[PDB]
């Protein structure tokens, strides 16, 4: 069982997301301090295009996927599902813009 | 010295309320204990509020809000009304 | 309609029919599981709508006991059950519609039973606002007053106390700051066993005393659970000698009879120093 | 009106309550109407209790109030018993 | 003189009476000992505090106010004996 | 006879409930014995681990539960006083039983 | 932005290697595990990223700068 | 008071004999102790009766006392 | 971790508070403390209820069990 | 806003309390009990706030209101 975090794009097991949260998005999402509904709304088990990154700084792939400022690990090219309107508004309150990874937005 | 108690005041209040009723000595002991207990509760809570708010004076507001905390609804309302009335008339006089 | 007590170990729905001199319950699965109840044998006819209940009830309390299957019973109950954020609030509104539908139909049927009796049977309904909680048997239940009876019909075994058959009520365990009390009904027929209602909350004491007075039932209060197995057998042995020596009127002893008090302090309502 | 009780129309002693509030180590300073307010509250509460105690003693055909009647008054009043739920009354 | 095993001075009728005042109709036979133990643990908890007050006042007699303070500390305020 | 186990109250056993049945658990030198219908005998050689739950999260549970796991199933003893937790754990560790604390 | 991130000549190269069917994600996870394990050592795995696509079956793409790293 | 005044006095002295040897008592100390003890026991019997009625019974048993003391928070 | 969702509890708190004084503000820590206290209270109450239910020789907790526990605690009269 | 305390949340609270089976009326009973508790605590807190002449309810008011009830809470500045 593995899920792909919608915001940062990292892929981790769903139980890891529930118990410890997203190591990168915890500053703005509080996934560890969030219930199962919010975890499902921000981490999706349906994804495609597994990506393993070793060096975020110099990898052009990481810059192209906007994951060069995040923790190395499993990443997904495309994630099924989008963030809810309330979570998007909450992120806009923090000043961070959310760019969907669903592929439908380009 | 001559021990202090609220016995004469309870007689006064009783005659004000029930002119044709009397109180036993033990019931007066209970009433004195009750009055002392309530005074202790209210003064302790007033001190707690004053310390909570970094104040060094007990004013009628602290006593009023202590009564608001301690007494239940109707009791608090009537006792607050009585106290404000008495304080207003003492100030006026 | 479901019947209690059931004529078979299997719970089966049936049809209730009104006839010229009584009612007939008839199961669709077996013709032999008919229950016939004559109007002449019904003592009390109760209806109870779903005011808080998952069920609607038509209860027949009988003068003479009937043999339903293997059980002798004074009580025959006919019943049906309703049981099966805005969406959950709307599902409660749909349950409230289903309650009102079954309530209207079963009330109408119980009135039609009363009409078919040619005025032999009055339709009684429980006054829910006058209800109090207590333990007549093994569970805490809401006891409901009616016009002529004190009832509990939701759980088996059923309680049906006719108010006119009561000789005296005794309130046991009533004393200084007590948590709960018991209520005992003694009947005019001393051969009938006394009925206990236990753990009535002490908050309901003054209400129960008022209600007993409004119904013309004498009451007495006691700190101790008096034994009635002893009291009744002595009263059955010689009822005349019992009343000769004061019956229950002397036992009541309402007069406080307290003058000793606890003395008094020097009565002085004067400011000292 | 010499006594402060008279100036406030009270029966309890304003001066004694003032002395106890001062010589009691509660706060550095004390107001002028806090003793008055507290005495008024105390007198009101005692009157409240004595009314029901008189009622209970009159329901038992008794002229003197005893601990029994105080117990009855307290345990029969919803608000007083809530106030005094953790209080034991001797001979009650 | 030392006192030895005076707990049995809480005879069966005292406990039965106390139960009747409490509203109890039928009393199991194991109750009386149960109650006795409970009472012991209560008194030992109250007395240990009363004695603590008495010893702190550098006195040798246990006064009523010591008991009153010990009870007040447990939320057992008692009216009638002072306070 | 009763073993070297002594409760905080210096008692040879502890009050507990097994399902709906209230009773007494005795920690004997070779076995745990519950003396109340149904009677349960558990030899220490057959016990895999003992799991103690003191609230399974927030809020202090005044009474804790002991789950004894063995090769044929588990038995949950409930409603044990929390003061008895340390004496029971130290005794079971002394008998070589694996104690786990959630 | 997104348009500015298009690759240049000086960006690290990408090599694709054929693997057995159904093992592409396994190779990706093994590469990530080796990269994490050899990180901080005298001879770390000098790669930058690696991935695969479900549609492009049998292909594993690794972004690096030297064939010896591959 | 239902308990007497002299067996209770002896019990109180016996219990007090552990904390300090040869301690005197005062006019209203033993009386207050007896009042508090009887009030406490009556409340406990009220709770026990409630539990026993809850169990569909009329007889109070030691496990009802234990449950009452557990819920009260007594050790 | 807290078992109640945060927004429903905040809405409930504001609904209740609006009956004593309009235009009241709550620090987020006040709501957090209230939620911690309420859940701790409810868990202790459920433990007592479970004890009562097991005492009655049952497994299912019932409203009468809750009422009995609250009465024995001294919360309901 | 009292319907926001859903049935699964009460189930979760009972499971952390060790409850194995739950009636159907437990949910309404629990909602009533929680409402009473919260009413008392918020009333005390608002009393503290009004006395402090504030329009915002702080964490100190809640902590003192719980200390008033006897429900002392650690970890919020007490
Ligand atoms: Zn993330």
């Amino acid at each position: 069982r593995e899920r792909a975090c919608m915001l940062c794009g990292i892929v981790l097991p769903g139980r890891v997301f529930m118990q410890n949260g997203c190591p990168n998005c915890d500053s703005v999402l509080n996934l560890r301090d969030s219930d199962q509904a919010t975890v499902n709304e921000c981490t999706s088990s349906s994804f495609e295009g597994l990506v393993a990154v070793g060096d975020n700084e110099h990898s052009w792939v990481a810059k192209w996927l906007r994951v060069d400022r995040f923790q190395p690990g499993l990443y997904a090219v495309r994630v099924d599902g989008r963030l809810p309107s309330d979570i998007v508004a909450a992120l806009e309150q923090y000043g961070v813009y959310y760019r969907p990874r669903d592929g439908s937005v380009i | 010295s001559r021990k202090e108690s609220y016995s004469i005041y309870v007689y006064k209040v009783l005659k004000q309320v029930h002119p044709d009723t009397g109180i036993s000595s033990k019931a007066m002991g209970i009433m004195n204990s009750f009055v002392n207990d309530i005074f202790e509760r209210i003064a302790g809570e007033a001190s707690r509020l004053a310390h909570y708010n970094k104040r060094s004076t007990i004013t009628s507001r602290e006593i009023q809000t202590a009564v608001r905390l301690l007494l239940p609804g109707e009791l608090a309302k009537h006792a607050v009304s009585e106290g404000t009335k008495a304080v207003t008339c003492y100030t006026s006089a | 309609v479901f019947v209690r007590p059931a004529p078979d170990s299997k719970r089966v729905t049936g049809t209730l029919f009104i006839h010229q001199n009584g009612i007939r319950y008839q199961s669709p699965v077996r013709s032999d599981h008919r229950v016939d109840i004559l109007f002449s044998n019904i003592k009390h006819l109760f209806f109870q709508p779903c005011k808080e209940e998952l069920m609607v009830i038509i209860h027949c309390h009988l003068k003479t006991p009937l043999m339903i299957g293997k059980k002798k019973t004074f009580d025959v109950q006919f019943y049906r059950e309703v049981s099966d954020d805005e969406d959950e609030l709307e599902q409660e509104q749909e349950e409230r519609r289903r309650k009102a539908l079954l309530d209207k139909e079963f009330r109408r049927f119980a009135e039609e039973i009363s009409e078919a009796s040619n005025g032999l049977l009055d339709l009684e309904t429980p006054f829910r606002e006058l209800g109090f909680t207590g333990v007549p048997f093994r569970s805490s239940v809401l006891c409901l007053p009616t016009r002529d009876c004190l009832i509990q019909l939701i759980d088996t075994p059923f309680l049906v106390v006719t108010l006119e058959e009561i000789e005296v009520a005794h309130l046991e365990r009533v004393q200084f700051g007590l948590k709960n009390f018991d209520l005992v009904f003694v009947f005019k027929d001393f051969s009938k066993p006394v009925v206990h209602i236990n753990t009535i909350p002490i908050e309901m004491l003054e209400f129960v005393k008022q209600w007993l007075t409004d119904v013309d039932i004498p009451y007495s209060e006691g700190a101790v659970n008096l034994n009635w197995g002893t009291i009744m057998k002595t009263i059955q042995a010689d009822p005349y000698e019992f009343f000769e020596n004061g019956g229950w009127s002397x036992x009541x002893x309402x007069x406080x009879x307290x003058x000793x008090x606890x003395x008094x302090x020097x009565x002085x309502x004067x400011x000292x120093x | 009106a010499k006594t402060r009780s008279s100036r406030a129309g009270l029966q309890f002693p304003v001066g004694r309550v003032h002395r106890l509030l001062r010589k009691g180590n509660y706060s550095e300073r004390v107001g002028a109407g806090a003793p008055v307010y507290l005495a008024a509250v105390l007198e009101y509460l005692t009157a409240e209790i004595l009314e029901l105690a008189g009622n209970a003693a009159r329901d038992n055909k008794k002229t003197r109030i005893i601990p029994r009647h105080l117990q009855l008054a307290i345990r029969n009043d919803e608000e007083l018993n809530k106030l005094l739920g953790r209080v034991t009354i001797a001979q009650g | 003189k030392v006192l030895r095993d005076n707990i049995q001075g809480i005879t069966k009728p005292a406990i039965r009476r106390l139960a009747r005042r409490g509203g109890v109709k039928r009393i199991s036979g194991l109750i009386y000992e149960e109650t006795r133990g409970v009472l012991k643990v209560f008194l030992e908890n109250v007395i240990r505090d009363a004695v603590t007050y008495t010893e702190h006042a550098k006195r040798k007699t246990v006064t009523a106010m010591d008991v009153v303070y010990a009870l007040k500390r447990q939320g057992r305020t008692l009216y009638g004996f002072g306070g | 006879t009763p073993g070297s186990f002594q409760s905080q109250h210096m008692q040879p056993g502890v009050n507990c409930s097994l399902k709906a049945s209230e009773g007494q658990i005795y920690l004997l030198d070779k076995c745990l014995f519950f003396a109340t219908k149904p009677c349960v005998y558990l030899p220490y050689s057959g016990i895999i681990s003992v799991v103690t739950s003191r609230g399974t999260g927030q809020s202090t549970s005044r009474t804790f539960d002991i789950e004894v796991q063995f090769s044929g199933g588990s038995h949950t003893f409930a409603n044990i006083n929390k003061d008895e937790q340390k004496p029971i754990e130290d005794f079971l560790k002394g008998q070589g039983v694996r104690v786990k604390n959630e | 932005p997104q348009r500015l991130l298009i690759p240049t000549v000086d960006d690290p190269g990408i090599w694709g290697v054929k693997v057995r069917l159904g093992k592409e994600k396994d190779v990706v996870r093994q590469i990530l595990k080796k990269k994490l394990a050899r990180e901080g050592t005298k001879n770390p795995l000098e790669i930058y990223s690696a991935f695969q696509r479900d549609s492009f079956k049998g292909h594993v793409y690794i972004e690096a700068r030297k064939a010896e790293a591959i | 008071l239902l308990i007497r005044k002299l067996p209770f006095q002896r019990l109180v002295r016996e219990i007090a004999q552990d904390f300090k040897t040869d301690l005197r008592f005062q006019s209203a100390a033993i009386g207050a102790l007896q009042e508090a003890s009887e009030a406490y026991l009556v409340g406990l019997f009220e709770d026990t009766n409630l539990c026993a009625i809850h169990a569909k019974r009329v007889t109070i048993m030691p496990k009802d006392i234990q449950l009452a003391r557990r819920i009260r928070g007594e050790r």
